[PDB]
RNA sequence: GCUCGCCGGAAGACCAAGGGUUCCUGUCCAACGUUAAUCGGGGCAGGGUGAGUCGACCCCUAAGGCGAGGCCGAAAGGCGUAGUCGAUGGGAAACAGGUUAAUAUUCCUGUACUUGGUGUUACUGCGAAGGGGGGACGGAGAAGGCUAUGUUGGCCGGGCGACGGUUGUCCCGGUUUAAGCGUGUAGGCUGGUUUUCCAGGCAAAUCCGGAAAAUCAAGGCUGAGGCGUGAUGACGAGGCACUACGGUGCUGAAGCAACAAAUGCCCUGCUUCCAGGAAAAGCCUCUAAGCAUCAGGUAACAUCAAAUCGUACCCCAAACCGACACAGGUGGUCAGGUAGAGAAUACCAAGGCGCUUGAGAGAACUCGGGUGAAGGAACUAGGCAAAAUGGUGCCGUAACUUCGGGAGAAGGCACGCUGAUAUGUAGGUGAGGUCCCUCGCGGAUGGAGCUGAAAUCAGUCGAAGAUACCAGCUGGCUGCAACUGUUUAUUAAAAACACAGCACUGUGCAAACACGAAAGUGGACGUAUACGGUGUGACGCCUGCCCGGUGCCGGAAGGUUAAUU
RNA sequence: AGGACCGAACCGACUAAUGUUGAAAAAUUAGCGGAUGACUUGUGGCUGGGGGUGAAAGGCCAAUCAAACCGGGAGAUAGCU
């Protein structure tokens, strides 16, 4: 049967990329609580 | 002509066509056409706005001149089109002078006759004038509401005004829709009845072919639950309330012009 | 034109196989390992004047680091520029 | 290694997406592998991906995104102009053969092609952010011409048979060759050329559009395939010689014709229909400012350049999505033989596999199947399930009907093989030969050869000839819904939803209405034969009485009545 | 010609049996419906939570839906166990 995830790199770097992320006040959110946790990867990217 | 099609099977048994042999079969003049893409009834907020509204053909825009105002050159009818975009037929004419265009095709108008527009145009179907140039009784289409802006009333398929009476600066219009309506008399209107009348007279016959149109269906509200539409609910059909639109104002006689500015153009309310 | 001092350091090593001795032998063609950021063109100047020999053409390509465990934890060893550099037939390197 | 079995419009082959070394070689067997494992997609190490032409990048745009200024909004922000991004679409160019353990249109061999830079010669109005052309487009259908491809013959090489026969009307195999360059054919489209003039193409124009004469009748454009060359080459059945028996080396005959033939090509065509079928650049052409014997343009010639990134491997799957080496899911391309209408189905080819526990036994019972005396729905909530019907041709076919239907109604007959008609017919194809020729890939003619149904008559075997696989059960009465559609992903497919049709009602355009503190946007580049909302639901015959209640519409005298004063 | 007919691919999901610590958190097998269209499918895009989208089942919105998910108010409150 047809699952929910259907991998695309590109739908997957457009919709959660580090550029995606960096376009709006709260992306840019996203990434500072991700840096100051100190998570070793910010981003799908 | 209006044909109706034979019942060979049951979603051809009803349909009636409109059949006019004077269209031109070919494709339409290039240099006249534009793309125009579909919206599905939603706006740039990317919400439905206007239900109903999706699929269907493709569709080139054809630009059609409404304004009228290359004055005093003749121009003769090329050939009558099928317009996509419209009810009514489009022309395509050209001047003498090499430019060609396309007008609203009006009742009569057949390939060879000659147009014209300016003030000393003749009284003739498809040329256009001020309204101050028209005589009182005439019957006209295409007509500008604002001068120079380019006609807006009857355009459909069929449709015409009749000026009625003239008074100083403006003309009284009555309407397609009964109502009697003021216009300066500077506006332009194009004499005779808009073409292919017998269009009303089509019977789409089937559900696919309000789709091919890029109508989608109507569900009615009381087909739906409470929390959908007011009209929904019941254990069968039950109703119980007074009509409503989905957003609750009454549906079934309610008036919802509200326009002050422009009501003192308004001699009398179609009614 | 490059400059000698680029030139000197565009060439890593010889690469050593049973793929590159045949190559040498068969088709005149020397395998070498080069920067990665490396052109053709700096490849064929590097060559011609290191070596001083003469370079018919370069073919170059990148070869993708293998994935290795030391260990329990995983490492990656890094990418790197192969060059197939095809000498003029009697130049003899 | 031999045999057996299974797939073969796939369980073969090549990819995209996704994955990321799983690829190849050596080595190891703890763990992983539903068992053992010497094996592995497992561990460890080493190797492996070669491009001017394939793809990306790149030029160009779609939906849409972002958006200098701008408009709007407590703030955050929203929208949007100029622009700038964005492929799933448009835009230059390479083929055959050979080669590695593992890449190859990338390496090698042979033979090509494209774009741009610089210079040399010649002739020469070049020049855009502008104009015009072009690119540039739908559905269905029909037929002709072809090719891929197949079959048969010829040719060449080999064979003479484990058991009766097999020197032939015998058996097996091979019979392949590209892009490019040249030629211009079946077919498709279109009348040419010249002169003069002009309110149009934001200005100009020699271009496009328009107008008017002159003149001639064949001019131009497009185009599959074929043919020639590419090719005195490559490939080649096999033979010979080695082997480190895995594989190499050496050498190599014939290499033709006829017939059949696509869903591929001519064809972005043609015919036809209504629901009326992207954009922008490359490209061609026109000029403006400008430069003006300079730059620039044009052609040949020479020379230089064409970077960078991807390229292994899986890819209907043990490598992707499903926690698994999971009976699931996953878009594109290729399309052999016999039978067949067929991409169904059966059996096979190329190729690929036997599904990572086996060995016995032959109880009940369960699962999946086969057959069944007599009876034949007595079963059961219900013929649930099963059994049955099943093909082609011809004969024949009721009520009712909206005249289409109902209908494949129902029901019935024939069907294999052999011979003859006819040593293979009707039809299709069409060589040599002959004839003509505004001269070719040409007609007129001719029927050699090839292919080839269908029918009739006669005979003949079986219980049975649509023999397997495959492949409608049929009829009668009635409720509901007109119909095709749609739906509760995962217990409901229906009488529910939708529907064409009908009606009421709103809406005069800055429309009503909707999304939005707004700007705006949809409605619509629509305009009352239009658009929204509501109910009803094809069609036929129809749709009665009630306005007291609630709503809506109109009224506006009188009563009552807010802020305010 | 056709929301025409029979029927593969393709799209569905009417019946039955199996399976129900499954081979599978919805399938398999035999039958079944549509199959030029209101068809189906690839790639990309847009709509966002009292919000979307809905040929309308309260259906669907990442195995979640009469108000998604994640974090926070948060140790909500719990005359109840
Ligand atoms: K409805
Ligand atoms: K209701
Ligand atoms: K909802
Ligand atoms: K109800
Ligand atoms: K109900
Ligand atoms: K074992
Ligand atoms: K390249
Ligand atoms: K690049
Ligand atoms: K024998
Ligand atoms: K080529
Ligand atoms: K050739
Ligand atoms: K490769
Ligand atoms: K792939
Ligand atoms: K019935
Ligand atoms: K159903
Ligand atoms: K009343
Ligand atoms: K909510
Ligand atoms: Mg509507
Ligand atoms: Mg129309
Ligand atoms: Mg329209
Ligand atoms: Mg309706
Ligand atoms: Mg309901
Ligand atoms: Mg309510
Ligand atoms: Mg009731
Ligand atoms: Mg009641
Ligand atoms: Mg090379
Ligand atoms: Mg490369
Ligand atoms: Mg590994
Ligand atoms: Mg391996
Ligand atoms: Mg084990
Ligand atoms: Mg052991
Ligand atoms: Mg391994
Ligand atoms: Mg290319
Ligand atoms: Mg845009
Ligand atoms: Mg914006
Ligand atoms: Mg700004
Ligand atoms: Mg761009
Ligand atoms: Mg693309
Ligand atoms: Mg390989
Ligand atoms: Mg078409
Ligand atoms: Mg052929
Ligand atoms: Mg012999
Ligand atoms: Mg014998
Ligand atoms: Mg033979
Ligand atoms: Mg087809
Ligand atoms: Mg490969
Ligand atoms: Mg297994
Ligand atoms: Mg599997
Ligand atoms: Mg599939
Ligand atoms: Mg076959
Ligand atoms: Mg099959
Ligand atoms: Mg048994
Ligand atoms: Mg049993
Ligand atoms: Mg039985
Ligand atoms: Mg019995
Ligand atoms: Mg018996
Ligand atoms: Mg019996
Ligand atoms: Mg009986
Ligand atoms: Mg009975
Ligand atoms: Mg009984
Ligand atoms: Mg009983
Ligand atoms: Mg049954
Ligand atoms: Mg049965
Ligand atoms: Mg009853
Ligand atoms: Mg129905
Ligand atoms: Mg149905
Ligand atoms: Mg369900
Ligand atoms: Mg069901
Ligand atoms: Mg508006
Ligand atoms: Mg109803
Ligand atoms: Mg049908
Ligand atoms: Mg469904
Ligand atoms: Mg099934
Ligand atoms: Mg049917
Ligand atoms: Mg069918
Ligand atoms: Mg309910
Ligand atoms: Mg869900
Ligand atoms: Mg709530
Ligand atoms: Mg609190
Ligand atoms: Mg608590």
């Amino acid at each position: 049967m047809k699952r929910t995830f259907q991998p695309s790199v590109l739908k997957r770097n457009r919709s959660h990329g580090f550029r995606a992320r960096m376009a709006t006040k709260n992306g840019r959110q996203v990434l500072a609580r991700r840096r100051a946790k100190g998570r070793a990867r910010l981003t799908v990217s | 002509a209006v044909v109706k099609c034979k019942p060979t099977s049951p979603g051809r048994r009803h349909v009636v066509k409109v059949v006019n042999p004077e269209l031109h079969k070919g494709k339409p003049f290039a240099p006249l056409l534009e793309k125009n893409s579909k919206s599905g009834g939603r706006n740039n907020n990317g919400r439905i706005t206007t239900r109903h509204i999706g699929g269907g053909h493709k569709q080139a825009y054809r630009i059609v001149d409404f304004k009228r105002n290359k004055d005093g050159i003749p121009a003769v009818v090329e050939r009558l089109e099928y317009d996509p975009n419209r009810s009514a037929n489009i022309a395509l004419v050209l001047y003498k002078d090499g430019e060609r265009r396309y007008i609203l095709a009006p009742k009569g108008l057949k390939a060879g006759d000659q147009i014209q527009s300016g003030v000393d145009a003749a009284i003739k179907p498809g040329n256009t004038l001020p309204m101050r140039n028209i005589p009182v009784g005439s019957t006209v289409h295409n007509v500008e509401m604002k001068p120079g802006k380019g006609g807006q009333l009857a355009r459909s398929a069929g449709t015409y005004v009749q000026i009625v009476a003239r008074d100083g600066a403006y003309v009284t219009l009555r309407l397609r829709s009964g109502e009697m309506r003021k216009v300066e008399a500077d506006c332009r209107a194009t004499l005779g009845e808009v073409g292919n009348a017998e269009h009303m007279l089509r019977v789409l016959g089937k559900a696919g072919a309000a789709r091919w149109r890029g109508v989608r269906p109507t569900v009615r509200g009381t087909a739906m639950n409470p929390v959908d539409h007011p009209h929904g609910g019941g254990e069968g059909r039950n109703f119980g309330k007074h009509p409503v639109t989905p957003w609750g104002v009454q549906t079934k006689g309610k008036k919802t012009r509200s326009n002050k500015r422009t009501d003192k153009f308004i001699v009398r309310r179609r009614s | 034109m490059i400059r000698e001092e680029r030139l000197l350091k565009v060439l890593r090593a010889p690469h050593v196989s049973e793929k590159a001795s045949t190559a040498m032998e068969k088709s005149n063609t020397i395998v070498l390992k080069v920067a990665k950021d490396a052109t053709k063109a700096e490849i064929k100047a590097a060559v011609q004047k290191l070596f001083e020999v003469e370079v018919e053409v370069v073919n170059t390509l990148v070869v993708k680091g293998k994935v290795k465990r030391h260990g329990q934890r995983i490492g990656r060893r890094s990418d790197w520029k192969k060059a197939y550099v095809t000498l003029k037939e009697g130049q003899n390197l």
